[PDB]
DNA sequence: GGGGGGGGGGGGGGGGGGGGGTTTGGGGGGGGGG
DNA sequence: CCCCCCCCCCACCCCCCCCCCCCCCCCCCCCCC
């Protein structure tokens, strides 16, 4: 079937190299473009795939984790003709995928869905630390130092288990030297919460990205997400197997919002205009809705000649009378505030607010999870009813809210966290 | 005489089983035919009283859901073909297999090319007559149907599971033949059947197929349990259509298989070759609200009624003499207002929440047993039987994954509902905390273990308490009355005072309606058992305006279809109402009168108009909401100064 | 291919729901055709598995159970309907159903045998086959107290009726299968676990041999049911009558019923020789004795006390051993020295007939109920009173002919019956003066010593040990009856000239062979040979030299590897083994052939606290024999040393120094 | 509400208004206890029910119970001078729940 | 008909002379029918044992 | 007629291959302060 | 006296082992002396 595969990469070449609209050949563009500035990935959007000629598109979706490592090498080939005079290196190319598919909810996602290219949404609430997965394996035989590789598509490989021409039972190991790796990242998808059926406790997904995929998102944004749907065998019923996305795609300044808030800022009624848009149901409270106006914005953060450095965060405190609108206004400023977290101060733990420890089920190995303020760095945190809070959670918000950090020792681990907050 | 291949018996010849075991008997393959032609024929010909086709109509429904699932009434395959019910029953693993492939090819033959949207139809035995508690069973029942009553008590995640797989032996020519998953253990491949030897085994990534996989523990219902005893309990496995069609907390009723099978892990730690068990569930029903098209062709009739309201407000707790004020603010509270949210700006809580504060023996308890029974999504909690986590949410880490999770507690399972909290007075105030982001802000927002998230809890809360010291001293204002504050206070936006009063010509129409309330309550007071529902109707006829078995499904479907709006709503009416009523709630020891309250007034207004079905709501429906208002808060006061209030604030009321 | 037997199952099975049922309007109901049926099923049998030596068929009908849930209904309720009309006296075809329900039953209980000329499929098929004809054994016995035992004498009883003449074949045939019904129920047994012996054993042998299927135990396959039910359906009687009747084609089926009753009940178990609690307290008394002698074997203290013993032996070298009890006590230190060693001796090993006395553990018997115990004893009691010399006749006077052509089966059952009979006549007559030695005078008449010698001198000469067996068996009865006439007295002269010259060369040189053979043969030859010297002696041609026959040492072999069982053997069989001894060490004084070590390791280990029971009289007399023995032991090595290593071997055959070794001069 | 040794999550644990369901609870020294529990029983002494939301876990258990309380007055002595409410320390949501003193 | 399987029995003594306490479990009286006495602080789960 | 030698079965040893080996939250009990 | 706090309790190599194969010993049978 090497020849079948050869006429996959042929049509995907011939995709890349033929595709054009209004007199452009835009993924040529695109391609060349990413090799200047030296991030080896092409975004392809599948509209554009399936106007081409549908029979690839009805190949991709059909079987994506064979067909995806085609296109990435054909990608790679049509990066060589149009980057390098050959006959006077580059690493495999990431494919990228845009698309309009109708999304299925994170909570419908089944076994029907298995090993299918999906497009689904939620809100991102964990993102793991960097890991480092083989692409090209160089191996060697332990008794006769038969050397040979693997090489890896990382969509689903082991070691052989007896040597390819006694030698032993199990013989390969790897030469780290030789071999190439790739940056690989979990993130953890938890449903749309205006989507979770009533009386519902909120899913979510583990999933895995790489190369130019990895950083791309934090923790409290919300994303659509294309991947494939799929399955591994965990360590921890019967027959069982854990779900999780192999994403594919995530969607989550502009040369012309540059004027616009060029435009607005010279705006002379800039700052009525601001106190009207925040929480603009509630009537009155005109110098509270300013100071919240100047709590999203700041200060100016500073750092002087001796490495000391000093707050830019503002703090505010609503202490009144029920029925005043203090929730409203932080139910709002939760939504304007480009980074926020809401909690109420009955609904606290000191390890919900600094950081907690967690030991995550796919390495089965400790690591250190945010807290509320953790994931409110950068922004605000809105602690609704904080007079109910307990004293020993109050304590513990005193570091993070003046000196901006969090100072940790847990189970050996010792860190510190920034908090600017 | 007759092909091997397409020998089939007669249905006397089913009866006259003669092989040793009944699996024995359905896997002889001139049986299995006949078993099938017999379903068959089953599945076509048996009828309604109308003499329309039960599962023609069945399976057209079916189609037309897109559905995996055939509710087959096990009671009509014991009318006819009997001997396929025993069948069912005494052997199920083989009957149903069997049965899938007949209601297969029963909807293929009603819509060509079904195939296409599913490859398989389960059937689920419904209406199947036997039934065991979950201390009831027994080793006799292994691998028999069984039908069973529980509270799913937790519930996994939906994972997916192996259903066909076809296997790879890494010795020889690979690929072996499809194997068939079940829910009990994983396969073994003793050797490999091309090499007839052993080796290693992997699973192939071509010839493999998935189906939706989920535990649940089920365990006995409190309300069942006998004294003296620890509550038993039984590992159900949902498969396919059967995952998340419950939620832990919830009662359920429950057709499976009892199943057992060898697990090392139990023989290891009791020291004797005991197995492990489980009930693989055919079919999950939860335990009235559903109606029909004439039910709602009913609703429409009896709503346009001018007089519907006070109809459904005598109604509310029939066997509660008198109390109308508190029937008036269940009434509201069951039936809710409008939720709202301005450009997705600004929600606004839709719920109405109330407060029945008053003295020992006036029922209070009652009225919430009441809302109990007659709530579609409700719970109901006492005192010190609840605490903070338990009312709100909680978190635990989860024994199989050891990751943390939430657990919703009382205001997440009466989401959408109402929730009942008795004696709340005396809850800690510890506990009584944990009620304001729920009770306003419609949600709970934790933050612990690394969980931080926010929760919907669409909760209207009715509560019942009794005043400092022992019962109410109406020389006190209402500050003084009770230990709660103003805030949680002004959450509750309507106030019930319910005082026991001594009072001859109210005392004894009171006691004559209680005792007459007894002996219609006693035990002992078209056949026999439709005879004395009849009886039972016209008794309660004899109180209630309306049945409850109508008004449950009138509330359930006001609730969910109706959705009132304030179309030219007199605007300086409640203002005005508003303003006295802040002014005079200037007096520090009264019912805080706040923002909130307002909005209660067009809560409750809108409430109204959904008890007459009413798109929109009438200056009838928000003159009663005001006159609710108006007197919550004036009984809220010393007597020293409720006459003047009356007086003042009567230019609003008196005139409706 | 497979694919041929469940065609040919699914075939089996629609014939088995045309055969009937059920009827609601419960009774069984006959089906449409049911003759024919019945007749296609017996045509299944012979077409597929007697004619391509199959079994299939036999496994398909008892897989659709034809025979538990069809035939015995439609026999019982055809049964019903001839006993009720005989009392108020269209029969005329119900009847033909009923003779081809009874063939049915025949085939299906035919007895199964399996050999080198069986086909890979029926040995294959072995097993569960015979589990299926006892689950056949259990529902004949039971299904209705067995009344479909009374269809089949019924049957049987609509053909005696007529004259003797006018029973034509086929009624002669009908009644022959009549009996063979009769004697395949009583002859279904549970099969032998048989083993594939390629592979080779794990670290643990066969988990268990039982056999039987899961809703059988062996109480329903017992000897008690198949009295109750026969007696219950009066079997008994027919049997009896018909046996007085005879006045031959069914001879042969009759005496085969006899032996089947026989073959494995032990005579005395008939006759006695609070009761039942007096007597296990005289049981638990007894193994209470071996209670105190393990525990005398026993440590006072816990396993890991023990100490270190050390045996310093004659010479200056030590061993060691950590027994406890040993360490006050040598002989369990030296003893238990042996015991620990890990190599032994490896020892080499070493079917168409039924199991019996022939081949039984020797303490097995048949623990009767009262109740069928006076059933049973009373019927062969009436049996030989009216039967026995008529029907020994008869086949004796068959198998005068087609000897040359007679099965092994056959022969063995024959000697078996008349052994078993003769013996108990012998036994009743010597517990009743009221029964008599006549009684069973058809033994004694020279037509049947001729057989019975011819019998086993072919078989000797054919080697065939079990035959030969068998009839070493019917021998020692002959002369056990031949002894008690010659007390109660001619033919006895004439049976003491019979058996002269070849005849005794035989007779010696089984205990020489016997060695070679299990615990039973050698014990038939221990019986025989004290028959035969009790008769000779009873007699005394030369007395001197017939015993010197069986005085050498492949006898002496014979009769210690016997002794060798000596817990499992009974106080009579010991007592029969030392009187020998007694003849052989003291009469003849052979001692010299005694003088060997594996006698010397026998008489300690029985003799020993933990070995016969201290008041046996088989342990007096082996206590009086050691003594006497003892003391000539003593004398020989005092008169001649070399024989403490003589004493480690067989004895010197070359004469010269052997006739020394032998007397010492 | 307790942890299960065997299971290791929450389960209920019953007290003794569960094991007198369909029976009597006797309490001596009934106004020595503390108010904390007496304001507990106010359901099962009425609704015959004890109703539980904790640790996630929710219920409603039966406590169909006679209650049998012996009582000492306020300072061990009875005075008939004062009323039945003078000489306890009992309150009227209690009080009204017994049948009769 | 459908095999009814074989019976089992259970032989249940009672009323023997006299009561052990769990302080006078000795192991020579392993194997021997007795009397026993305690409180029950838990029970099992009802479960299948693979008797035969 | 007994002893040696040839042939076949059965058992034991030796080698080779394989698999196994602490933090966070919650309730209830118990003790101390207003 | 009552309520709050805080304390407790709980969730890759080497050894053992087993399987497979080959040789050696012991018995039986036949021939020779
Ligand atoms: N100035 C206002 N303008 C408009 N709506 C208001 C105003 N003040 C209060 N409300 C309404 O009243 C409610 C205020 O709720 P909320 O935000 O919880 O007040 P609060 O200050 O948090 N009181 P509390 O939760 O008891 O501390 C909302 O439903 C608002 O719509
Ligand atoms: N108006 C009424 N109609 C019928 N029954 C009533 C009425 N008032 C009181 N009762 C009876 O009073 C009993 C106790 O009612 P309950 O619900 O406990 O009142 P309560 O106000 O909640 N008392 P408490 O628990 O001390 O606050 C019930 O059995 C009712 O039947
Ligand atoms: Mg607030
Ligand atoms: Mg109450
Ligand atoms: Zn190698
Ligand atoms: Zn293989």
């Amino acid at each position: 079937n090497d020849d079948d595969n050869t006429e996959i990469i042929k049509s995907f070449k011939n995709f890349i190299l033929e595709f054009r609209l209004d007199s452009q050949f835009i993924y040529r563009d695109q391609l060349r473009n990413n090799i200047l500035v030296k991030n080896y990935s092409l975004t392809v959007n599948m509209e554009h795939l399936i106007g081409y000629n549908e029979d690839i598109y009805k190949k991709l979706s059909d079987e994506p984790s064979d067909i995806i490592p085609l296109f990435e090498t054909a990608i790679t080939q049509v990066a060589k003709r149009i980057s390098i005079l050959s006959r006077a290196s580059l690493p495999t190319f990431q494919l990228i995928l845009n698309s309009n598919a109708n999304q299925i909810p994170l909570r419908d996602l089944d076994s029907e869905h298995v090993s299918k290219i999906v497009r689904l949404s939620g809100i991102i609430i964990s993102t793991s630390v960097l890991s480092s997965r083989a692409t090209y394996l160089s191996i060697m035989c332990r008794n006769c130092r038969h050397t040979t590789s693997i090489t890896i598509n990382n969509f689903n490989v082991s070691l052989p288990r007896s040597c390819l021409s006694n030698c032993g039972p199990d013989p390969y190991i790897i030469i780290h030297e030789s071999s190439k790796f790739i940056d690989q990242q979990f993130l953890k998808l938890q449903e749309i919460p205006e989507l979770v059926p009533v009386g519902e406790m909120p899913r979510n997904l583990t999933m895995t990205c790489d190369r130019y995929l990895t950083n791309k998102v934090i923790p409290g944004t919300r994303v659509t997400i294309v991947g494939i749907y799929s399955i591994y065998n965990s360590k921890n019923g019967v027959a069982i197997r854990t779900p999780y996305i192999k994403i594919l795609g995530i969607q989550s300044f502009t040369e012309e919002e540059e004027e616009e808030f060029l435009q607005l800022s010279r705006n002379p009624k800039l700052y009525e205009i601001l106190t009207n848009s925040i929480a603009p149901s509630i009537f009155g409270n005109e110098d509270i809705k300013k100071a919240i106006v100047c709590l999203l914005m700041g200060g100016s953060k500073k750092i002087l000649p001796d490495g000391m450095r000093l707050r830019g965060d503002i703090n505010v405190l609503l202490l009144g009378d029920p029925g005043t609108a203090k929730s409203q206004l932080l139910k709002f400023v939760e939504k304007v505030s480009p980074i926020a977290v809401y909690t109420s101060g009955k609904g606290s733990s000191a390890a919900g607010l600094t950081a907690s420890v967690q030991r995550d089920p796919m390495t089965r190995e400790f690591y250190l999870e945010g807290g509320a303020m953790v994931l409110a760095d950068g922004g605000v945190v809105c602690i609704d009813e904080f007079d109910k809070m307990r004293d020993e959670d109050r304590v513990a918000i005193h570091e993070a809210m003046e000196q901006q950090t969090i100072s940790i020792a847990k189970a050996g681990i010792t860190t510190v966290l920034n908090s600017r907050t | 005489d007759i092909d091997p291949l397409r020998e089939e018996l007669t249905l006397e010849s089913l009866s006259n089983v003669k092989a040793n075991s009944y699996s024995e008997w359905i896997t002889q393959p001139n049986v299995s035919r006949t078993i099938a032609r017999e379903l068959k024929s089953f599945l076509l010909e048996y009828t309604d009283e109308t003499g329309r086709s039960v599962y023609g109509a069945r399976i057209r429904t079916l189609g037309e859901m897109n559905s995996e699932s055939l509710e087959v009434n096990y009671r009509h395959l014991a009318e006819s073909k009997a001997i396929l019910a025993l069948f069912l029953a005494k052997c199920p693993e083989e009957m149903l297999k069997i049965f899938d492939l007949v209601a297969m090819e029963a909807t293929e033959l009603h819509y060509p090319d079904y195939a296409r949207i599913h490859s398989e139809i389960h059937v689920r035995i419904s209406d199947f007559p036997t039934i065991y508690s979950l201390r009831e069973l027994r080793e006799s029942n292994l691998s028999s149907l069984v039908r069973v009553t529980g509270v799913v008590t937790r519930r996994t995640g939906v994972f997916p599971q192996l259903k066909y797989v076809k296997f790879n032996c890494l010795k020889c020519g690979s690929i072996l033949g499809p194997f068939f998953q079940d829910s009990n253990e994983e396969i073994r491949i003793s050797f490999c059947t091309n090499c007839k030897s052993k080796g290693p085994f992997r699973v192939n990534g071509e010839k493999t197929v998935y189906r939706n996989y989920q535990r649940v523990t089920l365990q006995e219902a409190p309300g069942t349990v006998p004294p003296g005893r620890l509550p038993r309990h039984r590992e159900v496995i949902l498969l396919a259509d059967l995952v998340d069609v419950s939620k832990p907390g919830e009662e359920v009723e429950v057709t499976g298989i009892y199943k057992n099978n060898y697990d090392g892990n139990l023989n290891a730690k009791n020291g004797f070759p005991v197995f492990a068990t489980i009930i693989e569930a055919n079919s999950i029903k939860r335990r009235v609200f559903s109606w029909t098209e004439e039910e709602e062709r009913e609703f429409r009739k009896i709503s346009r009624d001018r007089g519907i309201i006070d109809k459904i407000i005598s109604s509310m707790a029939p066997s509660i003499y008198g109390h109308r004020d508190i029937k008036t603010a269940v009434a509201c509270s069951l039936f809710g207002g409008v939720p709202k949210n301005v450009n997705g700006k600004h929600s606004i809580r839709g719920d109405i929440n109330v407060l029945l504060l008053g003295d020992p023996g006036t029922a209070k308890s009652q009225i919430l047993k009441y809302v109990e029974k007659t709530a579609h999504r409700a719970v109901f909690a006492t005192g010190q039987g609840a605490s903070a986590v338990g009312l709100t949410a909680s978190v635990r880490k989860d024994p199989i994954t050891k990751e943390w999770t939430l657990e919703g507690g009382a205001l997440v399972l009466a989401d959408k509902g109402v929730c009942l909290i008795d004696e709340f007075d005396k809850m800690n105030d510890q506990d009584r905390t944990s009620i304001h982001e729920a009770m306003e802000q419609q949600s709970i927002s934790i933050s612990k273990a690394g969980i931080v998230t926010t929760l919907q809890a669409r909760c209207s809360i009715i509560a019942a308490a009794n005043p400092n010291g022992g019962r109410y001293n109406s020389t006190l204002p209402l500050a003084q009355n009770v230990s709660l504050t103003e805030p949680i206070l002004s959450r509750f936006d309507i106030l019930c005072v319910v005082r026991d009063l001594v009072d001859e010509e109210a005392d004894e129409r009171l006691a004559t309606f209680v005792v007459d309330s007894h002996v219609r309550s006693h035990p002992e007071n078209l056949n026999a058992r439709q005879r004395r529902l009849q009886r039972q109707r016209k008794k309660e006829e004899e109180i209630s305006p309306i049945p409850q078995e109508l008004l449950m499904k009138y509330i359930h479907y006001a609730r969910t279809k109706i959705y009132p709006k304030l179309h030219q709503m007199d605007m300086d009416k409640v203002s005005r109402v508003y303003a006295d009523l802040r002014r005079e709630s200037i007096s520090t020891g009264s019912f805080p009168i706040t923002v909130r309250h307002l909005e209660s007034i067009l809560r409750i207004a809108e409430s109204f108009a959904k008890m007459r079905l009413s798109e929109f709501v009438s200056s009838y429906d928000l003159d009663r909401a005001i006159k609710v208002v108006v007197d919550s808060f004036v009984d809220a006061q010393k007597v020293s100064v409720r006459r003047q209030l009356r007086r003042s604030f009567a230019i609003y009321t008196l005139g409706h | 291919a497979d694919f041929s037997l469940t065609v040919l199952r699914a075939r089996i099975a629609l014939l088995a729901t045309a055969i009937g049922g059920p009827d609601y309007t419960p009774p069984y109901k006959l089906g449409d055709d049911c003759l024919a049926c019945l007749k296609d099923l017996k045509r299944w049998f012979k077409l597929v598995d007697d004619q391509q030596k199959r079994w299939d068929v036999a496994m398909a009908v008892a897989e659709y159970r034809i025979l538990t849930d069809d035939l015995l209904p439609i026999l019982i309720d055809w049964e019903n309907k001839c006993s009720l009309a005989a009392k108020l006296a269209n029969k005329a075809y119900y009847d033909k159903i009923a003779l081809n329900c009874l063939q049915l039953l025949v085939l299906m209980t035919w007895p199964l045998i399996v050999t080198e000329q069986s086909s890979s499929n029926q040995i294959t098929l072995y097993g569960e086959l015979k589990k299926h004809q006892l689950v056949y054994k259990k529902t004949i016995l039971s299904m209705e107290s067995g009344k479909v035992l009374r269809a089949a004498i019924r049957l049987a009883l609509d053909v005696i009726k007529i004259d003797r003449l006018s029973r034509t074949p086929r009624d002669n045939m009908v009644l022959k299968l009549v009996l063979n019904f009769f004697r395949n129920v009583i002859a279904i047994e549970p099969g032998e676990f048989t083993i594939n012996t390629k592979k080779s054993m794990p670290k643990k042998g066969i988990t268990s041999i039982d056999t039987l299927p899961p809703n059988v135990s062996m109480d329903d396959i017992s000897l008690n049911t198949v009295i109750s039910s026969f007696h219950k359906n009066k079997v008994f009687g027919f049997l009896l009558t018909l046996t007085s009747s005879l006045s031959d084609f069914i001879n042969i089926p009759l005496l085969e019923i006899m032996f089947y009753f026989t073959k494995d009940v032990n005579q005395e178990l008939l006759f006695p020789r609070t009761s039942a609690g007096f007597e296990l307290s005289k049981l638990l008394q007894k193994e209470h004795q071996m209670r105190k002698n393990v525990i005398k074997h026993t440590s006072a203290r816990h396993s890991r006390f023990g100490g270190l013993l050390s045996i310093q032996t004659p010479d200056k070298t030590r061993l060691t051993v950590s027994g406890s009890q040993a360490l006050v006590d040598e002989k369990i230190a030296l003893q238990k020295l042996d015991d620990s060693k890990k190599w032994n001796k490896r020892i080499i090993k070493k079917e168409g007939l039924p199991n019996s006395l022939l081949n039984s553990q020797t303490g097995k018997a048949i623990f009767f109920t009262e109740s069928n115990g006076k059933h049973f004893k009373e019927f062969i009691n009436n049996f030989i009173d009216s039967g026995f010399n008529i029907l020994l006749h008869s086949v004796t006077n068959y198998f005068t002919t087609e000897q040359d052509r007679m099965v092994t089966l056959e022969q063995v059952e024959y000697l078996l019956f008349f052994a078993w009979f003769v013996k108990y006549q012998l036994l009743r007559s010597k517990i009743d003066n009221s029964a008599d030695i006549k009684q069973v005078s058809e033994a004694l008449k020279e037509v049947t010593f001729i057989l019975v010698s011819s019998l086993l001198r072919s078989a000797y000469d054919l080697k065939n040990w079990t035959v030969t067996h068998a009839g070493m068996i019917a021998f020692n009865e002959l002369l056990n009856l031949v002894s008690r006439t010659k007390a109660a007295q001619d033919i006895e002269f004439i049976v003491s000239r019979l058996f002269s010259d070849e005849r005794i060369q035989l007779l010696s040189n089984l205990p020489k062979i016997g060695s070679k053979y299990s615990l039973q043969f050698m014990k038939s030859c221990i019986e025989l040979t004290h028959s035969v010297l009790k008769v000779l002696e009873q007699y005394s041609v030369n007395f001197q030299k017939v015993q010197a026959n069986y005085m050498t040492e492949p006898v002496i072999e014979t009769y210690i590897n016997f002794l060798e069982r000596f817990r499992e053997l009974e106080d009579d069989s010991i007592k029969k083994v030392f009187s020998f001894f007694h003849r052989v060490f003291v009469q003849a004084k052979e001692q010299a052939l005694l003088f060997r070590f594996d006698l010397i390791i026998l008489l300690r280990e029985m003799l020993s606290p933990d070995g016969l029971d201290r008041m046996s009289r088989s342990r007096k007399y082996v206590s009086q024999f050691s003594d006497y023995f003892l003391a000539r032991l003593k004398k020989r090595l005092k008169k001649s040393p070399a024989w403490f290593v003589g004493l480690l071997f067989p004895p010197l055959h070359n004469s010269e120094v052997g006739f020394y070794q032998r007397y010492g001069e | 509400v307790v942890r299960d040794e065997e299971g290791g999550d929450y389960t209920i644990e019953a007290g003794a208004l569960m094991l007198a369901d369909n029976g009597i609870c006797c309490i001596d020294e009934f106004d020595k206890m503390d108010i904390s529990d007496q304001v507990a029983i106010h359901e099962a002494m009425e609704q015959q029910t004890i109703s539980i939301a904790k640790a996630g876990i929710h219920a409603t258990l039966n406590a169909r119970t006679s209650i049998l309380a012996a009582a000492n007055p306020v300072g061990g002595r009875y005075n008939r001078k004062l009323s039945l409410r003078g000489n306890l320390n009992m309150t009227a949501p209690i009080m009204s729940r017994f049948d009769l003193f | 008909s459908p095999e009814q399987t074989e019976r089992v029995f259970q032989i249940s003594f009672f009323n023997l002379p006299t009561v052990h306490r769990i302080r006078d479990i000795r192991s020579e009286k392993i194997g021997s029918l007795l009397s026993i006495s305690g409180t029950v602080t838990r029970t099992s789960e009802v479960r299948p044992e693979l008797y035969k």
